[PDB]
C-alpha cells in the first residue's frame, strides 16, 4: 500500500528559503534510502539529493551544494529538503521517491534504482512585480504568395496577455504562440497572422495587446 | 595489490600453459592466482545478495487482546455458546466449572463455560523462500601491480567486477592490457539454499534451517495478504487463567523477541539494504578460464634508473614480504628489476616473486609500485633495480608449525 | 551536453517496435545498475525497468532492457497510442559520486501523417533598435511528431550565447508549435553579414536566414 | 633452376609489433578551455581528444564536460617490408609480376597480391627506414580505453605476427639469398 506524498511548496522568492516534506505510509520507511528529484516545465528530471537508511550519508547535484540540505526523521516517517539561498533554476516540481535499498553498503549506491515515487509539489522561484509589456512589430519584405507579419509582446509579468488583429476583425491566418520565460523572470511572446501579399501595402494591419494584471492596452501598426 | 592484510588467503598455482585453474571463493577470504608465465591475479567474492524472495510464512513473537467475553451455564442448561466463537479473530476455551445454589444453579455440580479474546498481532517475523532467481554473488578480479586499498575500479584496467547468478554461472573480465579471465562458478556448491529460509526480524535477518522454522512454537500465518490475515495456533500466545463461576480472565503473554534472538544464537547473519538482503556466508567452486590473460610487458627493456623506498618493508601474516618502490626514470612503461639473492656475488635469484614481472607502467618521473615476494626462510636479499644505484636489503624469514 | 546522453526523440507506427538508447562511461552505466522510466504526459515518473533488464511486477513483457559496454537500451514493442510517453535513463555514478538521469526521449506513436515545421524568421525591429535592445524571433509551427531542434548561427559559425527556446506544444489542431528567441546588442545586429535559425525535425533541417542591410 | 630476382625497391612497410613511452595526460575542467600536451603535435606520437564528465567529485567546481587528451610516443618494435618486383631485374632458367609484391617478415618471404597487401590493417611507411620514419595510422596498433577524469588508458596489441602468417597460407612461398630471391 506504497505511498509518498510531497508538501511545502508555493510561491516562494528568491534569496530565501523553503522546506519540503514527504509522508510515507506502506513500508518501514527507517530501513529505506530516499531521494529528492525535480523537474523544471517541460524539463528533464534532474535528480537533487539522496540520503540514507540511519542518515548517516547523504549526497548531493553539483548545483546544490552548500545551499540545500537533506534529512530525516525515522520516528514519525518523513522526509525534509532544506532550500537555503534559492535561485530561478531551482523553479521546480519536486518529487520525493523510495530508493530499493537503504544504502547500508559500499555496493548499495551502484544498485540503486528509485523504486515508489510521490506526486510532486510545485515550487516556483518568481521574482517580479506585475508588469506590462513592451510591444514590437514584426514586418515582411520579400512564400510566393503569402506572407507573415506580427507583433513581439516583449518583457511582461504574470500570465496571461491576449491579442488579437484589427480589433476582433481578423482572426483566420493568427497564431499566437505560447510564451517562453526568460534569463530574468519575464516574459516575451509573439503573435503572428499571414496574409495575401498582394494585400500588404493596400491593408492596414494593427495587432492588439491587452495586459490585465496592469492595466496596459497597446495596439501597434506593423507596415512594411 | 589486495589480499596482502587478509587472514584467510590461498595461493592457487598455474602449470606450463595451461588453460584451467580451480578456487574456492570464501566471503571476506581471497584467492591469489599465479600461473606460471601469467599476471599474477587476486580473485574475491565480495557480494552475495539476495532479492525478491516469495514469503512463506509470518509467525507472531507479539500478539495483544481486547474486548473478551465469557458466557456461563447452569449443569443440564445446555453447552455454553457466544456468537464471536466461531470469529477467526476471536480465540476461544472450553471448559466445565463447578456450579451450585452458590452461584445462581439449581444442583451442584459441573456447569459449561465458555472464554474468548480478539487476538491482535502487534508485531511478527517472516520467513521467505530462497530460489535460486534471487541470489547474485559478485566477484573481483586484481591484478597485481598497478598505480598505488579500497574501490575506485571502474577506470583502472588491472581491476574489474564480474557478476554471477546460479542461472548465469559464467561470466568474462576484461583486464586492460592483460587480456581478459574467464569464470565459471558452480552455484549449487555455492550453498544448499534449497534447505534454508531468510528470517526476518524488526530489520534484523538470519539464515534458518527450514525443519527449525517449521517446529516454532507461535502463531502463523502462510503467505500474506492485504488487511487482516487469518492466524492459526493463536494459543501460543493466548494462555487462559482459573476458570470461575461465571467468567475467565484471558492473559496474552510477553514479546518473544528476545526468545528467538537466543533461538538463534548460531545462525547465519544477513545484512539489510532496502528490500535486498546481503549475506557473508560464502563459498563458490569456480573454474578460471586463463588462456586469454596475456603479460603486459614482455619485451619491456629493463628499469636503468634508480629504485627508492617509500615504506620500509613489511612481513605479511603468510611469510611473504610486501615492498613500494619509487622509480624516478622517464623510461616507462619499462621493466622492474626485482629479486632475491642469497648471495650478492652471483645474483643467483633464490625464493620467488609474487606479482609476478612487475612492470613500471607510466613513463611520468617518481612512479610508485608494490612488489610482493615470496623468500626463502632464513637471512637473504631483497633486490631491486640494477647496477649501482640497486638497493639491496637485508631480510629474514622465520619458520613453521604455525 | 548531458552525463547521460540519450536521444531527445523517437516515433514508430503503432504495432511496431521501437529501441531508445543511453550512452554514458564506465564509471556510470558501464558498471553500475541501469533503471529506466516512464513519464507520461503530465503525471510523476514510474519505474520501467530495474537492474538493467528486470521488469517490476505491473509492467507487461513489451517492456524490454538490455545492457552492453557503456550504453543502455530500452525495447517497446507491440507498440500502443498509450505508450507515447517521455523516457528516462537513469543510474549511480561513481567518478562524481551522483546520481543521474538521461536527458529524456518523447516516444511519439504516429496517428497521422508526418508535418514538416514550417518556419518563420523575423529580425530585430528598428523600434526595439531604438530601445537599444536586439531579438530574432525564430517561429516553428504545425509539425509533427512534436519534437525539433534548434540552432542559431552568426555569419558562418555556431551561437548559444543568449537564446531561449520553449519547449513544443499541443496545436489546436493536433499539431506542434515552439518558439526560439535570440538575443543581441545592435553592435553585433550591425555587424555580421547575416543571422540564421536552424530547425530540424525527424532528420531533417529548415534553415531561415536574415540581413541587416 | 635458377629464378632470380636481384635489387629492389621498397615500397610500403607494415608494423606488426609495436611499442609506446612517453606517455603524458592532460585534463581541463568546465569553462577552462581544451587540453594541450607538449607532444600533442608531434608526429611520432598518437593521441588521443575526447570529452570527459567533471564535476566536484572528482576535482572540480562547476558540472560539465571537460577536455581530456592523452598522448604516447609510438615506437616500431617488429615490421614487415614489401618490394615491388619489375620484369627489368627479373632472370629466368631452365636446364605476371605486376600483381605482385615481395613481402618479407622476421627472415620469412613470401609473393603476395597487391591489393591484399596494399589494403591490410596496420600502421605503416613508404620509402626505407634511413631511421626516423613517420608511422601512418598508429591507431591500428595503439588504442585508447576508459575515459576518465585524469587520465586514459591505453592499451598496445600485441603481435600480429601469427594473424599475418595466418592469412598468408594459400600464398606463394618464396625464398632469399643475400641480396637477391629465389622463385619457382
Amino acid at each position: 500500500e506504497v505511498q509518498l506524498v510531497e508538501s511545502g511548496g508555493g510561491v516562494v522568492q528568491p534569496g530565501r528559503s523553503l522546506r519540503l516534506s514527504c509522508a510515507a505510509s506502506g513500508f518501514t520507511f527507517s530501513s529505506y534510502a530516499m531521494h529528492w528529484v525535480r523537474q523544471a516545465p517541460g524539463k528533464g528530471l534532474e535528480w537533487v539529493a539522496v540520503i540514507s537508511y540511519d542518515g548517516s550519508n547523504k549526497y548531493y547535484a553539483d548545483s546544490v551544494k552548500g545551499r540545500f540540505t537533506i534529512s530525516r526523521d525515522n520516528s514519525k516517517s518523513t522526509l525534509y529538503l532544506q532550500m537555503n539561498n534559492l535561485r530561478a533554476e531551482d523553479t521546480a516540481v519536486y518529487y520525493c521517491a523510495r530508493d530499493h535499498l537503504g544504502w547500508s553498503s559500499i555496493w548499495s549506491a551502484p544498485e540503486s534504482f528509485l523504486d515508489y515515487w510521490g506526486q510532486g509539489t510545485l515550487v516556483t522561484v518568481s521574482s517580479a512585480s506585475t508588469k506590462g509589456p513592451s510591444v514590437f512589430p514584426l514586418a515582411p519584405s520579400s512564400s510566393g504568395g503569402t506572407a507573415a507579419l506580427g507583433c513581439l509582446v516583449k518583457d511582461y509579468f504574470p500570465e496571461p496577455v491576449t491579442v488579437s488583429w484589427n480589433s476582433g476583425a481578423l482572426t483566420s491566418g493568427v497564431h499566437t504562440f505560447p510564451a517562453v520565460l526568460q534569463s530574468s523572470g519575464l516574459y516575451s511572446l509573439s503573435s503572428v497572422v499571414t496574409v495575401p501579399s498582394s494585400s500588404l501595402g493596400t491593408q492596414t494591419y494593427i495587432c492588439n495587446v491587452n495586459h490585465k494584471p496592469s492595466n496596459t492596452k497597446v495596439d501597434k501598426r506593423v507596415e512594411p | 595489490i589486495r589480499c596482502i592484510g587478509v587472514s584467510n588467503r590461498d595461493f592457487v598455482e598455474g602449470m606450463s600453459g595451461g588453460t584451467w585453474v580451480d578456487v574456492v571463493l570464501e566471503h571476506g577470504g581471497c584467492v591469489t592466482v599465479m600461473a606460471q608465465d601469467k599476471p599474477t591475479v587476486d580473485i574475491e567474492l565480495v557480494t552475495t545478495t539476495v532479492s525478491n524472495m516469495a514469503e512463506v510464512r509470518s509467525y507472531c513473537y507479539e500478539a495483544s487482546i481486547s474486548d473478551m467475553a465469557s458466557d456461563s451455564r447452569c449443569p443440564t442448561q445446555g453447552e455454553a455458546y457466544l456468537d464471536k466463537q466461531s470469529d477467526t479473530q476471536y480465540v476461544c476455551k472450553r471448559t466445565l466449572v463447578d456450579r451450585g445454589w452458590g452461584n445462581g444453579c439449581g444442583l451442584f455440580g459441573k456447569g459449561s463455560l465458555v472464554t474468548c479474546a480478539k487476538f491482535a498481532c502487534s508485531k511478527k517475523m517472516t520467513g521467505k523462500s530462497i530460489q535460486p532467481e534471487n541470489l547474485e554473488y559478485r566477484i573481483m578480479l586484481s591484478v597485481h601491480g598497478s598505480q598505488h586499498n579500497d574501490t575506485g575500479h571502474e577506470t583502472d584496467e588491472n581491476r574489474a567486477k564480474v557478476e554471477i547468478t546460479p542461472n548465469s554461472p559464467r561470466a568474462e573480465a576484461t583486464l586492460g592490457g592483460f587480456g581478459s579471465l574467464g569464470l565459471d562458478c558452480e552455484p549449487r556448491t555455492g550453498l544448499d539454499f534449497s534447505d534454508l529460509y531468510y528470517l526476518t526480524m524488526n530489520n534484523k535477518h538470519w539464515l534458518v534451517h527450514k525443519e527449525w522454522f517449521h517446529d516454532i512454537p507461535l502463531p502463523w500465518h502462510a503467505g500474506a495478504d492485504t488487511g487482516t490475515p487469518h492466524w492459526n495456533n493463536k494459543e501460543a500466545l493466548v494462555e487462559f487463567k482459573d476458570a470461575h463461576a461465571k467468567r475467565q480472565t484471558v492473559v496474552v503473554l510477553g514479546s518473544q523477541e528476545g526468545a528467538v534472538h537466543t533461538a538463534l544464537a548460531g545462525a547465519l547473519e544477513a545484512e539489510m539494504d532496502g528490500a535486498k538482503g546481503r549475506l557473508s556466508s560464502g563459498h563458490l567452486k569456480c573454474r578460471l578460464k586463463m588462456d586469454k590473460l596475456r603479460l603486459k610487458g614482455v619485451s619491456y627493456s629493463l628499469c636503468t634508473a634508480a629504485f627508492t623506498f617509500t615504506k620500509i618493508p613489511a612481513e605479511t601474516l603468510h611469510g611473504t614480504v610486501t615492498v613500494e618502490v619509487q622509480y624516478a626514470g622517464t623510461d616507462g612503461p619499462c621493466k622492474v628489476p626485482a629479486q632475491m639473492a642469497v648471495d650478492m656475488q652471483t645474483l643467483t635469484p633464490v625464493g620467488r616473486l609474487i606479482t609476478a614481472n612487475p612492470v613500471i607502467t607510466e613513463s611520468t618521473e617518481n612512479s610508485k609500485m608494490m612488489l610482493e615476494l615470496d623468500p626463502p626462510f632464513g637471512d637473504s636479499y631483497i633486490v631491486i633495480g640494477v647496477g649501482e644505484k640497486k638497493i639491496t636489503h637485508h631480510w629474514h624469514r622465520s619458520g613453521s608449525t604455525i | 551536453q548531458s552525463v547521460l546522453t540519450q536521444p531527445p526523440s523517437v516515433s514508430a507506427a503503432p504495432g511496431q517496435k521501437v529501441t531508445i538508447s543511453c550512452s554514458g562511461s564506465s564509471s556510470n552505466i558501464g558498471n553500475n545498475y541501469v533503471s529506466w522510466y516512464q513519464q507520461l504526459p503530465g503525471t510523476a515518473p514510474k519505474l520501467l525497468i530495474y537492474d538493467s533488464n528486470k521488469r517490476p511486477s505491473g509492467i507487461p513483457d513489451r517492456f524490454s532492457g538490455s545492457k552492453s559496454g557503456t550504453s543502455a537500451t530500452l525495447g517497446i514493442t507491440g507498440l500502443q497510442t498509450g505508450d507515447e510517453a517521455d523516457y528516462y535513463c537513469g543510474t549511480w555514478d561513481s567518478s562524481l559520486s551522483v546520481w543521474v538521469f538521461g536527458g529524456g526521449t518523447k516516444l511519439t506513436v504516429l496517428g497521422q501523417p508526418k508535418a514538416a515545421p514550417s518556419v518563420t524568421l523575423f529580425p530585430p525591429s528598428s523600434e526595439e533598435l531604438q530601445a537599444n535592445k536586439a531579438t530574432l524571433v525564430c517561429l516553428i509551427s504545425d509539425f509533427y511528431p512534436g519534437a525539433v531542434t534548434v540552432a542559431w548561427k552568426a555569419d558562418s559559425s555556431p551561437v548559444k550565447a543568449g537564446v531561449e527556446t520553449t519547449t513544443p506544444s499541443k496545436q489546436s489542431n493536433n499539431k506542434y508549435a515552439a518558439s526560439s528567441y535570440l538575443s543581441l546588442t545592435p553592435e553585433q545586429w550591425k555587424s555580421h553579414r547575416s543571422y540564421s535559425c536552424q530547425v530540424t525535425h525527424e532528420g531533417s533541417t529548415v534553415e531561415k536566414t536574415v540581413a541587416p542591410t
